[PDB]
């Protein structure tokens, strides 16, 4: 994340960390005690979720490990577009919740009008450095023709646009998966964006999470 | 030609370990993928990266 | 009726 | 705090989760999914 500072320590109860040997892969969001959500272009065998982490260079008493068991990548997903880039993975067993682990609700109504939103994350930062501890940046959803406009022939139906015009505040590499907080909902999952990390030209693109409602509970469902 | 591409992470926000041929260094070395996208100059292992561009 | 009042986080959030 | 409950939304018929501060608030606040359901569920 570019331009953001720390978050505070009791403020992302549904942030997880995805690892794959040893060092993180991506972002992701519990949403249900045996599920956390992800970028489809995360995907790999035998990925490590840990939840309850701040700071990722230090073992954290709150923090809890799991294998991923299920990895269920969205049928639709077309990685030349970007297209349904979602994700679901199982734990091992459900998730104990405490003041540091808590799932995120999902935004079930796509046309919510909550347009203040933060994003966080343990991804690349301004200047080019990868940090221990979780940074976190409030921005704003853009508009799907300001949307379109700023990446033509891009943008679907299952991608939302949102940055931050005065910092360009943005998600950058190692968020992927993580969280678009908006109305203390899931509005979307980090994405694509523009190159170099940075949304004042360009915003950054997130998985439209209010789409993939009833796909979510009937995987939840087996 | 491939190998004297510059290290792309691409638009994606992962962060996948990868190998690129360095031109100047004359031999591959490690760089963070974003997952989608970039260019040719993107191998899974030093190996293969090694054995293309060595 | 309990059932048709907003979600209310409250004044601790 | 932020602690996940339940409440009856009544535009979509059933209970939904919601973040929850820990104190205050009003009555359409339940711990499980079930017991919203269970005094608010037709």
């Amino acid at each position: 994340l570019v331009h953001g500072g720390p978050c505070d320590k009791t403020s992302h109860p549904y942030q997880a960390a995805l690892y794959t040997s040893g060092h993180l892969l991506c972002g992701g969001v519990l949403i249900h005690p045996l599920w956390v959500l992800t970028a489809a272009h995360c995907k790999k065998p035998n990925l490590q979720v840990f939840l309850g982490k701040h700071n990722l260079g230090q073992q954290e008493s709150s923090q809890e490990q799991s294998s991923v068991v299920r990895a269920v990548i969205h049928p639709d997903y077309d990685a030349a577009s970007h297209d349904q880039d979602i994700m679901l993975l199982r734990l091992a067993r459900p998730a104990k919740l405490s003041e540091l682990i808590q799932p995120l609700p999902l935004e079930r109504d796509c046309s919510a009008q909550t347009t203040s939103c933060h994003i966080l994350g343990w991804g690349k930062t301004a200047d080019g450095d990868f940090p221990d501890t979780i940074q976190c940046a409030y921005i704003h959803l853009v508009s799907r023709e300001e949307c379109e406009h700023a990446y033509p022939g891009q943008i679907t139906q299952n991608m939302l646009c949102a940055g931050d015009e005065k910092y360009g505040k943005d998600s950058c590499q190692g968020d992927s998966g993580g969280p678009l907080v908006c109305g203390d909902h899931l509005r979307g999952l980090v994405s694509w964006g523009n190159i170099p990390c940075g949304s004042k030209e360009k915003p950054g693109v997130y998985t439209n999470v209010c789409r993939y409602t009833n796909w979510i509970q009937k995987t939840i469902q087996a | 030609e491939v190998c004297s591409e510059q290290a792309e992470t691409g638009p994606c926000r992962a962060m996948i370990s990868r190998w690129y041929f360095d031109v100047t260094e004359g031999k591959c070395a490690p760089f963070f993928y974003g997952g989608c996208g970039g260019n040719r100059n993107n191998f899974d292992t030093e190996e293969y990266c090694m054995a293309v561009c060595g | 009726e309990v059932c048709s009042e907003q979600a209310e986080t409250g004044p601790c959030r | 705090a932020m602690i996940s409950r339940w409440y009856f939304d009544v535009t979509e018929g059933k209970c939904a989760p919601f973040f929850y501060g820990g104190c205050g608030g009003n009555r359409n606040n339940f711990d499980t999914e079930e017991y919203c359901m269970a005094v608010c569920g037709s």
